[PDB]
């Protein structure tokens, strides 16, 4: 990333030629950035309970083993 | 014989055993509900009717 | 008998509604009874459908009429429970009070739970399939005041098996729902909790050894 950030400064200031494919790409990767309070973000929550809840019951499951 | 040392001297420090102390010194409450509904179901039902 | 005798139904139901198919009186006490005695354990017990069918689509129940008038009350009642007939619940509730319960060796002692525990079944029962109610409406359908309703309300929430408020001075009464996703946490964490106590009582003691 650091790489992208100091090239983009040589460019209108070193006089490095204006790629126009280079800043064409940079755009999708704008766009397509994510964003929160969208209902997605309240989609990942549900699926976050949900994987740290079958992480309880197993958790629960090993200590009996080892008591056996 | 090695526990017994610990249960003599539990009870010395209650005293006793108020256990038995005290009987020497001296939604379960709910009322069967269908004796009261019966007199409800009967006082409403004359008016209703007669309305 | 044994468990009849007793407050516990939930397996009476099961031995008494297979001696339907097949009873025998040496010894026992005559078939008639355990007719009655069938349906009244067999309302206690059963969820919708299955418990419906049991006590209602068995051609025996049907084929011996309603022949002493104990044996009416109580089917009477299944009557009205599967049909929703909401105006005729409370009559029959007490028919079957003074004309089952009591002749009834076993739930003499039982009969203060029982004919509560309906009231609790039924009122359950309308409130699941409305979002919300008037006092007014509910009030009319079973026969009782406004007023009494609200009395006998009052002793089933806190208990909790209606799953209701009231909003009093509008008059609506609500029925939370917190059926689905936010239920089955709830009560699968209390369950952990349960087992989470066990551990604890076992590991110490055999730690000490």
């Amino acid at each position: 990333l650091k790489d992208v950030v100091e090239y983009l400064d040589k460019v209108i200031n070193k006089e490095l030629p204006i790629n126009h494919t280079i800043l064409g790409k940079l755009q999708d990767v704008f766009n397509l950035l994510p964003n929160l309070g969208t209902p997605d973000d309240d989609e990942i929550d549900v699926e976050n309970h949900d994987r740290i809840n079958i992480s309880n019951n197993l958790q629960k499951a090993l200590t009996v083993k080892t008591n056996d | 014989t090695k526990k017994k040392n610990e249960e003599i001297n539990k009870k010395s420090l209650e005293e006793d055993d108020e256990f038995e102390d005290f009987p020497i010194d001296t939604d379960d409450v709910e009322v069967d509900d269908d004796f009261t509904n019966e007199l409800k179901a009967e006082l409403d039902r004359y008016k209703r009717e007669n309305q | 008998i044994h468990c009849l005798a007793v407050r516990n139904f939930k397996e009476a139901a099961k031995l008494l509604v297979d001696s339907l198919a097949t009873f025998t009186s040496i010894e026992l006490t005559s078939y008639e009874s355990i007719a009655t005695y069938a349906s009244v354990t067999g309302l206690f017990t059963l969820e919708r459908t299955d418990l419906k069918s049991k006590v209602i689509d068995s051609p025996e129940l049907l084929s011996l009429i309603s022949t002493t008038a104990a044996l009416q009350s109580i089917s009477s009642l299944t009557i009205s429970l599967y049909a929703s007939d909401y105006a005729s619940y409370f009559p029959y509730l007490l028919e079957t009070y003074a004309n089952v319960l009591i002749p009834c060796k076993y739930l003499n002692r039982h009969a203060d739970f029982f004919v509560r525990e309906m009231r609790r079944k039924v009122y359950a029962q309308l409130l699941e399939s409305y979002k919300t109610l008037s006092l007014k409406s509910m009030a009319s359908a079973f026969g009782v005041s406004v007023a009494f309703l609200d009395n006998d309300l009052g002793k089933f929430i806190p208990n909790k098996q209606l799953n209701c408020v009231i909003d009093r001075v509008n008059g609506i009464v609500e029925t939370n729902r917190p059926d689905n996703k936010n239920a089955q946490y709830h009560l699968l964490v209390k369950q952990g909790d349960g087992l989470l106590t066990k551990l604890q009582k076992y590991g110490a003691a055999v730690r000490l050894t």
